[PDB]
């Protein structure tokens, strides 16, 4: 399992994606859905690792020196949207919702 | 949701429908137009994106009809051009999510070459219980409203749906079941109102 | 792109468990919507995405299906449930609907009250003759009205109209109208309306003689 | 398998860790070692997931809405260092060297 | 050119103190961890102490812990070893070396002698030759501490010279022999002199060996 | 603490030979083993660090292998400069312990010793001591037995031996045995003999003198 939080470790923070507010009216439904993401530290463990970790944020903040706080379990969502041919499709779009957050 | 702008038009003619949205954030909701011809619908007409940038139509109305919206006015439009008789229906506007959740009561659009005509009201004279009525013949387009004794008489009243005659004009009957004894004394009047022709007719039915 | 609906009509009483199906001409995943429409009113959303109930919709209504065969289920019918039910497909445009399913409120057999009205003198001046026949307050809606002029069976000159199921007594009323010209009308004597119904032991005939 | 580059996918960028520069004289060997890091974006790009991904860098840039750019293969390093008890230990320190970089 | 040079070692009485120094040059000393390792005459090697590049960290074996202190002055490029409360068992040649996974690059060393026996210069006696080849030599007896250097004819004679390792006598004093093999005919004509130098006592002895 | 047992203690080999030196630890030491090479009169040099990693400059013929409690430094083909003492070391946990050592000797033809006896000098006898020296010069192998006999009486506890390191030119050894007697005891007996037992000698050689 994983940990779920709101308001320290690799925890799940909820986030509602609004396609209206984003300005993507081409997707009819859902206008809004609870999506979530993963934030927090991933390993301690011992200790000579700290220089390699600290050096990572200096070179590339997008870089990972070890396990990352990434979603483990992801659920799909059913979506109604306009296609670039003037038609409206219903589709099962995979991995839209984050269900669990763990360390890689 | 409140539709307006529908009435009689000639074939090959134009009509612009409007739909008044209120009680929700319209600019954030995708909208749809769906019609129902007297017998018996339903048919998808068009869908528009929340912003208005995206529109989809069936091959039946594509090129002729245009769905538009002015989010500042909280209004949905349907420009119907190059109208055909087959476009005669009650036109509904609705909110578009996965399906049309919340529909407006609609607006009737009549596409015909037949001119607007007021009805000819003739009695259906009575012969325990007795039946009495009014024959509302030759009127175009729909609707007509029939009342009895200025709304006072309502129990046992059966206003039958209008049947479109071979002539292209509508015709209906409104009957009332009353006790035999009341005749001769109780005066029975059918109050017919044909709004599409500004014609009001009060007819006294007696033996 | 079609949507074929199960029994076009159905009669039932309160509490009865009703099953309405809908078949698609192609695979449409779970993109089916059920609606409820009442005479003179706009349709209301019941179910979306095949099984998802809309806000406010009572628990007694439930959709199930995937691919081609979908069903709407009314566990225990309520007085306000007697209406027409439509299926649809929010899968791929053009969005197509089902034929509809009329849910009638079943009651005791009721014979019609038969009345015949001769054309008015006011009308004959125009000179059209509208002979009206009324079958008032009956059950079921299955009724056959035959127009006979001087015993000649009449065809192509009659138009029927049936009221929606009465809210108070769950009965029907029918109006049949015979349209003849003043010339043809004045060419014959006996004008009869023969009525065939379940509640009637033998066909009822209500007639008149033009002039008499 | 993974990507290896220097100077925009999930690629392995090189980085040597210096214990003297960090100020950790308690580590005798190695004073310096090639450790490397994983940086870059992960697909599906670009559509439907995009709003959920873009919304993530606004809320928490450390957050992951989907697959993360993290090391897949990690080799250990042998280390000679001073302990608190004024002694010198040799230890096999795991997950110190980034071998391969992939998407989770 | 990496260079390590020890200095400061010699004779000291037991219970006494001595401070060794090690001169680093040819590399960045302040960035390298350092070590002291000793070798008692006949014996093998023993770890004495290790110091971190900065100097903050030091480790010692239980044999010298509490008595010996490894220190450094990175500005002077020098490594130190303070040897206090000295025991006879601390007699060895003390090496300084660079510490990585192992001691890479070792200095030639410095001999530390812990004894109560006073500094004494040698007594040099001849080993007179008795035809073929003849053996000749010098007996360098009763000297303390080590070392002594023996040469023949002021460095001129070197072929066939065998200066034997010093053997520590029962008296606590060292003694060695330096012999030379020369042809019999060369006796009488060629004069053979052993040049003995005992630096720990500032004593130089030239001895003439003849039949 | 942690002990390193080295095998063999010594080995006689010739150039080109493939030799393996083993070392065993008293506990699991992983791969933390270092090998060194030391030559007489010089500081040790690093060969292999952390079981298998060769140090800069070390020739490819030198190769270490092992894990846990079993280590083997291998010399693929022996070269003249490879004849030295070899020491294994652990760099696992302090106190850092070393192996006993392995002397790699140059294998050559059997060489009998040149036996010489030197009577004590008159200069020395003045002090009251008599140092009778016996020399076994340029022989092979190192294994030799020198017996001191005074008036045919076998002499124990009054002798000290010294052996030179293997000669660089001829790969031979030289030995010095010294008999220490007082002027009184020395003057109490006549015949002073040195009997030598070596592989190269068919029968023990005796070199004597009459005081």
């Amino acid at each position: 399992f994983g940990l779920d939080c709101d308001e320290s470790r690799c925890c799940r923070y909820p986030l509602t994606v609004d396609f209206e507010a984003f300005g993507w009216d081409w997707i009819i439904a859902p206008k809004r859905y609870k999506a979530n993401y993963c934030s927090g530290e991933c390993e301690f463990v011992f200790l000579q690792k700290y220089p390699h970790t600290h050096l990572v944020h200096q070179a590339n903040p997008r870089g990972s020196a070890g396990p990352c706080c990434t979603p483990t379990k992801m659920s799909p969502i059913n979506m109604l949207y306009f296609n670039g041919k003037e038609q409206i499709i219903y589709g099962k779009i995979p991995a839209m919702v984050v269900d669990r957050c763990g360390c890689s | 949701l409140l539709e307006s702008g529908g009435g009689l038009v000639q074939p090959g003619g134009s009509l612009r429908l409007s739909c008044a949205a209120s009680g929700f954030t319209f600019s954030s909701y995708a909208m749809s137009w769906v019609r129902q011809a007297p017998g018996k619908g339903l048919e998808w007409v068009s869908t528009i994106s929340s912003g208005g940038s995206y529109t989809s139509y069936p091959d039946s109305v594509k090129g002729r009809f245009t769905i538009s919206r002015d989010n500042s006015k909280n209004t949905l439009y349907l420009q119907m051009n190059s109208l055909r008789a087959e476009d005669t229906a009650v036109y509904y506007c609705a909110k578009q999510d996965y399906a049309m959740n919340y529909w407006g009561q609609g607006t009737l659009v009549t596409v015909s070459s037949a001119s607007t005509k007021g009805p000819s009201v003739f009695p259906l004279a009575p012969s325990g219980t007795a039946a009495l009525g009014c024959l509302v013949k030759d009127y175009f387009p729909e609707p007509v409203t029939v009342s009895w004794n200025s709304g006072a008489l309502t129990s046992g009243v059966h206003t039958f749906p209008a049947v479109l005659q071979s002539s292209g004009l509508y015709s209906l009957s409104s009957v009332v079941t009353v006790p035999s004894s009341s005749l001769g004394t109780q005066t029975y009047i059918c109050n017919v109102n044909h709004k599409p022709s500004n014609t009001k007719v009060d007819k006294k039915v007696e033996p | 792109i079609q949507m074929t609906q199960s029994p076009s009509s159905l009669s039932a009483s309160v509490g009865d468990r009703v099953t309405i199906t809908c078949k698609a001409s192609q695979d449409v995943s779970t993109a089916v919507a059920w609606y409820q429409q009442k005479p003179g009113k706009a349709p209301k959303l019941l179910i979306y995405s095949a099984s998802y109930r809309y806000t406010g919709v009572p628990s007694r209504f439930s959709g199930s299906g995937s691919g081609t065969d979908f069903t709407l289920t009314i566990s225990s019918l309520n007085p306000e449930d007697f209406a027409t039910y439509y299926c649809q497909q929010h899968y791929s445009t053009p969005w197509t609907f089902g034929g509809g399913t009329k849910v009638e409120i079943k009651r005791t057999v009721a014979a019609p009250s038969v009345f015949i009205f001769p054309p008015s003198d006011e009308q004959l001046k125009s000179g059209t003759a509208s002979v009206v026949c009324l079958l008032n307050n009956f059950y079921p809606r299955e009724a056959k009205v035959q127009w006979k002029v001087d015993n000649a069976l009449q065809s192509g000159n009659s138009q029927e109209s049936v009221t929606e199921q009465d809210s108070k007594d769950s009965t029907y009323s029918l109006s049949s109208t015979l349209t003849l010209s003043k010339a043809d009308y004045e060419k014959h004597k006996v004008y009869a309306c023969e009525v065939t119904h379940q509640g009637l032991s033998s066909p009822v005939t209500k007639s008149f003689n033009r002039g008499e």
